[PDB]
Order: C-alpha cells, then structure tokens, then sequence
C-alpha cells in the first residue's frame, strides 16, 4: 500500500499505548470517586453536549484513504480538546490525565504529518472547537469517565481500521 | 444536571448533614417527576423528601442521620429508564478534631548546627491535618511574651521539625509548641521553654588502646571535636567481658585523655569499657555510651 | 592601598599576562619609592619595571612570560620595614578551552517516561566549564532547522541530562547535541537526530517454571508491563549449567508465554536459560538478558 | 561574686566557641587565597582604618565591673559590625564567616542582658558604627584575615578577664 508499513505500525503502537492511558484514568476514577459505569452518566452526557467523534469514512467505505485519515485525525484532535477542557480534573488525577493528553496529541500529529507527506493535508492546521463546560468537580470527575469511555472505543475502531489497513 | 449543596461537607465524628438536590427540568426526558434518589454510593438513603417550586425546578432535601463513615459519596441521581442517572455527586468526610500533641521535645545538633524538635500526634483524626512548630525568642520564663513567632513546618508525614542556627538565639530562652489543625479544630501542645544550649546532644569520645604493674589497664580517648568547646564531665564503666558481672562506674573523667591507667582489676585478662559524657557545670543531658572497647589486663 | 589591574585574568594554556600596579603615595610611610615587588605568591617575579606620573602615584608594569600554573596568585607588594606589604592581590587562572564531547547517546526510559542523554567530556580543562544539552523538535534529517531550541542542564558534576516526557514529541525526530563552554571557548558535540521511540530501553521478561516426554523442559514468562504496548521480538538462549558449553539461541519468541516447552535436550537434567527482547519490525535495541533460571530436564 | 557562676561559664563557652570560629575562617583563607600572615597586611590595615577594639577597663583596673562588661560588650559589638561590613567576603567563605558572625552576636547579647539584669545597661541599645570600606575582593579577603586576627586576641584577653573574674 501507499501507507508505509512503518507508519502504520507506529500508529498501532500509539493506539495500544493510549488505550492503556485511558484505562489507567478510567480505573483511577473508579477508585477515586467510585464512578465506574459510564451508563450512569449518560444523561449528564447530553446535559453538557459532548460532541463525540464519528469514524465511519474508513471502516470499509471503499478502498480510497485520505479524507479518511482526515476524519480519524479530526477525532483525535477533538478528544484532545475535550481532555484539555477537562482541566486535569483534580490534582490526584492530573498526571494520569496528562500522559493521555500528551500521547493522544502525538498520535494526532503522527497522522497529520503522514497526511502532509501525501499532500492530502490541508495546508492550514485547524485550531477550532466549541468545548463544553465541565465547571464543577463532578462534571470533570464524570466528564472524564465519559470521554475516556468514548475515546476508548473510537480507538477500538481505529484499531480495526489499521490492523486491516495493514493488509492492502 | 441538577446540583447538590450541603450544610457541611466535613463534620464531626458521627453527626448529621443535610442536603438539597435542585434538579432542573430544562434537560430531562421524563421531567424530574421520577423521584430523585439519594445515595451514599450504591445505597438508597431513607428520608428523601421531595419539595417543588411548583412550575419550577423539582428539588428534594434529606438528612443524613449520623454520617458514620470517614469518607463517603453522596449521589443525587434521578430515573431515566430502568437505570439511575447520576446528575450530581458530592464528597462528604467525617472524622475527629485533633488532640493535644503529647511529648514534644528538642535537641541541638552540633553538626547540622540546628534545633530538632519532635512530638507524637496520637489518635488519627481521619482528616487532612497539618502540624506546625511555632517558636519565639524570649527571655525568662517565656511568659513575658516574646513577640515574633516563627512557624517551622514539618515535611508531609514526618513528626519532627528542625530550626537552623540562623534562627536560633543561643544562650537565651525560647518558646516552642506544636499547633495541630484540621477543619474540625485546632489544638496546641504545652509550651516548652528552653535554651537550645542546654539541650545539646553530645557524642561520646571513642576509647582506644595505648602504645608504651599487674591487674591493670591502659587506654586513651580522643575528643569529639564538635564538643571540644564545652566543658563536659565523663564517666567510664567497665566489667569483665564474660560472666554476667555488674557494670562498675569510675569517678569523674575529662573529655579526652592521652593516657589513662585503670588498676585494681583482676589479671582476669578481659574487660569491657565504655565512656560517656555530659556538659558539666552547665545544664545538659548524657550521651549514648561509646561503643565498647575490649582489652586484657597485665599478667 | 595601590590597586592591581590585568589584561586577562584567565588565559590560555601557557601564555602571557601583563599587569599594572598603581601604588598611591597617599598612604605610605616610606613613599612608594621602595620598589614595588611582584610576586606569584611568595616568589619574586623578574621583569618588574617601575614607571611614574612623576609628582603622582608611582606605578609599575610587568609581563608574565608563560603562566604555566592552573591557578595562581599575583601579589603586588611594596616595602615598609623589613617586611613586605601586600597592598593588592589578584587571582589568575590558566588552562584550556574545551574539547568536543565524545560519545553522546540517548535512551528513553519507559518508567521515568523521559529521555536520557549522556556523553564523555574528555580532557580536563582546568576551568569552570558548564555543559548543556540542547535539543529541538524537527522532522526529517533534522537539517531542516526546527526552530525552538531547548536547553536541558545537567546537575553540577554529572555527565548526562534528562528530558521529561512533557517536552518530547514521541514518534518524530529531534536534534540533540551537547554544548561545552568555559571562558576560553565553546565547543559542540556532533548532532544527534532521533525519535525517542527508537531508543527505548526495554527490560526483559523474567523466566519462570511451570505447574502441570523426555529430554525436555517447560517454562513460562510473564511480561514487562511498561513494554506490553510495543511489539517486540525475543530470543531465548540456553546451555547446560556445568561444563563450559556454548550458549544455544532459540528461534523468534513472543514477549510473554503462558507455556513453553523446549525439547531436544539431554536428560542432562540441568540447563541455564535467559531471554531478551527488542522492539521488532520498528527500530529498537536489545535488552540485557534476564537473570538466569535453572531447571532439570525430564527423565 | 555579683556575677553568677553560670553566666560566667556561659561566657567562656562562647569564647572557646567563637575562637574556633575565627580559626576555621583564618585557616580557610589561608587555603583559599594563601593569605596566612596578617603581618603582610598591616599597611592595608591602616590603609582602611580599621577601628580595633580596646579592652583595658577590666584586665585588673581595680575590682569594679560594669562599665567594664560595658567595654567588653562594645568591642564584641564593634567586631560584629566589622564582620558584617566584611560582606561574607566570597561565596566559598560566607558560611564560615556567617557562623562567627552569628556566634559573636550572641556573646554580644549574652553580656548585654547580664548588664540589664544588673541595671548597668544603658536603657538605650546602640546601633552606631563608622564601618570601613572593603570594596574590593582582596580588601575583604584581607579584611578578613586582619579582623579575625584582631578579634582573636581581643578574645584571649576576655578569656583571662573571665577565667580570673570566676574567682572573686
Ligand atoms: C544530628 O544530625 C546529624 C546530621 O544528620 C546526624 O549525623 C548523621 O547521623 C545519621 C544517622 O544516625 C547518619 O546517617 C549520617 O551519616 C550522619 N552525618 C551526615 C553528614 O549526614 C546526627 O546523628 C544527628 N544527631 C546527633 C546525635 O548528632
Ligand atoms: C530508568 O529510570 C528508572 C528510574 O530510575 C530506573 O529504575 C530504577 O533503577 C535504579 C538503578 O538500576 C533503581 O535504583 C531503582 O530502584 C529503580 N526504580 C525507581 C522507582 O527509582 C531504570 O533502571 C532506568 N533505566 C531503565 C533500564 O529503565
């Protein structure tokens, strides 16, 4: 394929890595606030309007890429802006949250560059977002379990899209 | 979506707390009508009593009888489906106010050149509680208030604090006590009044053997430089090495001796000796005994 | 009373220096007239050559031929009695400018979660010389200048520096070199260009025995959590415990195995086994071998 | 005597202590600048005008005290102001110098109080001094060996005056 073996494997690493990241945070919210089930928060979810990322330009819509990495990438970028807007949550978390923030960031640009190295990257690098509130402690406490839990699947899908993109 | 608020987030021992859930109808499929249920994390709480504005928000207030749990989470959740929806959560602690810190004491360490106080904080409060060593230069009985009070703060966890030289006033008296506060109250140790110089901890000279009659010994001991400057009194004790014999103390010694001879022993050819010191006409406390030195007698 | 001044206080290798002593007549029993004598600390120095203003201050200048001493003190002293009087003193150093730092290298430590570079500074300069690890995010060959340069400073003495995660850009390339400056000059190591991720140092899984034919073995090895996230390739090597036998390497393994069986051995009943790893299709370096595990064979 | 045994012995301690102090400084000037002999600096001495303390109201001028402690004390106070004006000399010394500064300070008030506890203390606590220059590195380097070396004797005399004052 037009996607370098290496680039893809680098992408998968990062996924497995961020997955862990998420999972640490999720499990450290669950012990520090007893918020283990993101069902309970569904309502809270809408109550804030958390724009979740979509990712259905790849799953198998054909066999044309770019515009796909595109979507991917944009998602990453979105979550990255949610996690930002999570404001470190609370001191005891903050570091856990901050590694994920960083790693996600890096997957985010690991794509974007591959996208410039194939021309499909807009010349112009977005800085947008209408980021939700998360004013209160609880909003962020939950905000966290919510976002984590969405991200966490956005990934299982990107996984698929890549483990399978690594056999064209 | 709604919003919890309480009287007190932290509270005594086992007292009550009282909270409000102001569940707003602005976001809610089945409008707040499905009764809002209070939990202590996965535990329905009796008492709930559902008020109104009427055509407003549909609030409820509740009263926790006796919060008997150091930490606990207060879940204000409604009903959307067959699933409870947390809408706000709040953390509640309860424990004790702190006790008087028992057994405060100080040393002056001639090496760090500073004053080391320490205490015991006894019973755990179950609450984030900071300690602090206040101190002040005085004179006299310290009663006559010295004015500038100096906070010296211990390192998280540790139960002793340490005041460096630049903040001491050797040969004069200061007041020192420990303050203990968590959010239920503050307590204080009894106040100490001292001259850092009368709490100096000494270190004993190290006994050693010689180089150049019978039933005798010769040893020698070299000073402890840091203490050289402090007229101190020492004592030597000795007892034969094997046997369960009783230690024999010997008269008053000096801090250093180039040659000492101990006679009147048994050519028992095997004694243990240790010496220690203490600042002399001036106030001071004894010193650990030196490590032991073993040597045989003449014959 | 007078006042020394020099060209250069610090200087090369073994070069000259040149100084002035402006001995003022405003304080002096026998007025500066007693010739002012230059010393290199307790050493009279030839060359002295006594100028004047005439009716002013009675100065002298001198030239040190080759300062062949890392440090040295320059004593401008006159004569009052049979006794020399130091009137000013000045310190002079001399050494080398620094050399190119040899053998710069980096690791990514998955635990500290940071990048550890280190180097060798070779020949001692005899001068207060600071090192520094500059680095920058790039892409490519690093040539294409990345712009923001990041100084990471080592702890006095130590010859390695460490960049924490928050300042790395994993999976992308950065430039890194060491700068070395003392007051004779600055030098630079050759520049490194890397992706912290291809210098990750792994740690091997730990082999262990099992629980549930002949000339065989069963062992198992559990992962190294920090590395789980990185498809790596391992190899096992084994040789019988006693004897000076040669290590036998075994095919490609996975990072973790719940049950492995090794056949084709001698019921020699005693083999040593160690395994190690390395990140696989992606770039990476091997790992130390695991500590050894010893176990007998079936028969 | 009207001077408490304890007070006197406390005074002697402090002396032995400050002596050490001086000596450390002196020996650490001698290694750090090779200035070991305060003869060489005599000239430099006057060149700056270092008011040295006198101490001859006690040696054995009779058997009346106060006005004597007075002088003592004032000396201490003077040196304390010279050492201050030494400005820590240089970084490598600074701590050595600073312990002496402090200790001397304390001997200085150990007296002053005894003097109030006998009434002979002026009510009004001096803050005077016309302190010399010591602008340059060398001035202070030397300044130090000089002052040290004077102080050092001012003490051997106070010693005498006390070991002997401790038998009235
Ligand atoms: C006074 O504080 C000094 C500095 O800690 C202590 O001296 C140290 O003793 C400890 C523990 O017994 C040793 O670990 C260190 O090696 C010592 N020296 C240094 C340079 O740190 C001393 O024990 C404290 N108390 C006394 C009795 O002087
Ligand atoms: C990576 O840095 C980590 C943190 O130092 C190292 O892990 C430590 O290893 C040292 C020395 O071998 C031990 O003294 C410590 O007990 C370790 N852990 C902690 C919590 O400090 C590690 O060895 C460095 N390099 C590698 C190979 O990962």
């Amino acid at each position: 394929s037009s996607l370098p073996q290496s680039f893809l494997l680098k992408c998968l690493e990062q996924v497995r890595k961020i997955q862990g990241d998420g999972a640490a945070l999720q499990e450290k919210l669950c012990a520090t606030y007893k918020l283990c089930h993101p069902e309970e928060l569904v309502l809270l979810g809408h109550s804030l309007g958390i724009p979740w990322a979509p990712l259905s330009s790849c799953p198998s819509q054909a066999l044309q890429l770019a515009g796909c990495l595109s979507q991917l990438h944009s998602g990453l970028f979105l979550y990255q802006g949610l996690l930002q807007a999570l404001e470190g949550i609370s001191p005891e978390l903050g570091p856990t949250l901050d590694t994920l923030q960083l790693d996600v960031a890096d997957f985010a640009t690991t794509i974007w560059q591959q996208m410039e190295e194939l021309g499909m990257a807009p010349a112009l690098q977005p800085t947008q977002g209408a980021m939700p509130a998360f004013a209160s402690a609880f909003q962020r406490r939950a905000g966290g379990v919510l976002v984590a839990s969405h991200l966490q699947s956005f990934l299982e899908v990107s996984y698929r899209v890549l483990r399978h993109l690594a056999q064209p | 979506c709604g919003h919890i608020s309480v009287s007190a987030p932290i509270v005594h021992l086992g007292d009550p707390i009282t909270a409000s859930c102001i569940i707003k109808q602005n976001c809610s499929h089945l409008d707040p009508e499905p009764q809002i249920l209070w939990r202590l994390g996965a535990e329905l709480q009796p008492g709930g009593r559902q008020q109104r504005l009427s055509d407003g928000t549909q609030e409820s207030i509740i009263t926790l009888p006796h919060l008997n749990h150091t930490q606990a989470f207060l879940s204000c959740s409604l009903n959307w489906g067959n699933s409870l929806q947390i809408l706000d959560q709040v953390e509640l602690r309860a424990g004790y106010p702190p006790a008087i810190p028992h057994n405060l004491s100080c040393l002056m360490n001639l090496t760090t050149s500073s004053l080391i106080c320490q205490w015991e904080p006894g019973p755990e409060t179950h609450l984030p509680t900071s300690f602090t060593l206040k101190s002040f230069k005085s004179r006299g009985n310290c009663q006559t208030q010295g004015d500038s009070i100096l906070d010296c703060v211990p390192k998280d966890g540790q139960s002793h604090c340490s005041i460096p030289r630049k903040h001491l006033l050797l040969y004069q008296n200061m007041g020192i006590w420990v303050q203990a506060e968590n959010a239920l109250g503050t307590s204080m140790s009894p106040q100490l009044c001292l001259d850092p110089m009368d709490v100096v901890k000494l270190e004993p000279p190290m006994l050693r053997t010689m180089d150049p009659q019978a039933g005798c010994l010769q040893l020698s001991w070299e000073p402890w430089q840091p203490g050289l400057h402090i007229n101190q009194k020492c004592e030597l004790r000795h007892k034969p090495q094997r046997g369960e014999a009783s230690w024999a103390l010997v008269g008053p010694l000096p801090l250093e001796a180039l040659q000492y001879e101990l006679c009147g022993l048994l050519p028992a050819t095997a004694y243990t000796l240790q010496i220690r010191c203490i600042r002399w006409p001036l106030p001071g406390h004894w010193s650990d005994w030196s490590p032991s030195l073993e040597l045989r007698t003449t014959e």
